[PDB]
């Protein structure tokens, strides 16, 4: 059992129209940063969050 | 009754049972970065607190 | 006309180089700390971007 929180999630939708992936973008600063560049992956380097 | 700053907001209130002056003070403050070596490398990220 | 003697003269020029750099939250800005603003404002983040 677990319980639902009002959160903000970045979905991925593939060719086939199938939710494969998704981003919690308020786990982590990292999660943060996905969510603002709008991909799964960061290049390096140093970012503002918020 | 109540005391406003430059930007208008509420900064200050008398309490309506001890007739005592409050300050209020926002509870959001502070600047955050997030540093990473790029997500293909690793998922190790440093967090610096301005 | 010709010159005789000389003369050895300091002169000083000032130049700007640099600006202060600047960050912005966007969401502190607009809302402050109202959740419904901030639900509200989640329809413009393109432009906070
Ligand atoms: C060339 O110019 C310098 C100054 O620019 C002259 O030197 C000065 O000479 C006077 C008297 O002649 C002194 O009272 C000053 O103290 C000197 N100044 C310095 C810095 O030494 C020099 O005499 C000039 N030479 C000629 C040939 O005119
Ligand atoms: C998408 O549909 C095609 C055709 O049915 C299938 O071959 C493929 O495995 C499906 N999944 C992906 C990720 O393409
Ligand atoms: C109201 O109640 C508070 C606490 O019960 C008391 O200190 C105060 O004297 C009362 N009267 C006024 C006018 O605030």
């Amino acid at each position: 059992v677990g319980y639902l929180q009002p959160r903000t999630f970045l979905l991925k939708y593939n060719e086939n129209g199938t939710i494969t992936d998704a981003v919690d973008c308020a786990l982590d600063p990292l999660s943060e940063t996905k969510c603002t560049l709008k991909s799964f992956t960061v290049e390096k380097g140093i970012y503002q969050t918020s | 009754q109540f005391g406003r700053d430059i930007a208008d907001t509420t900064d200050a209130v008398r309490d309506p049972q001890t007739l005592e002056i409050l300050d209020i003070t926002p509870c959001s403050f502070g600047g955050v970065s997030v540093i990473t070596p790029g997500t293909n490398t690793s998922n190790q990220v440093a967090v610096l607190y301005q | 006309a010709i010159p005789t003697n000389f003369t050895i003269s300091v002169t000083t020029e000032i130049l700007p180089v640099s600006m202060t750099k600047t960050s912005v939250d966007c969401t502190m800005y607009i809302c402050g700390d109202s959740t419904e603003c901030s639900n509200l404002l989640l329809q413009y983040g393109s432009f906070c971007t």
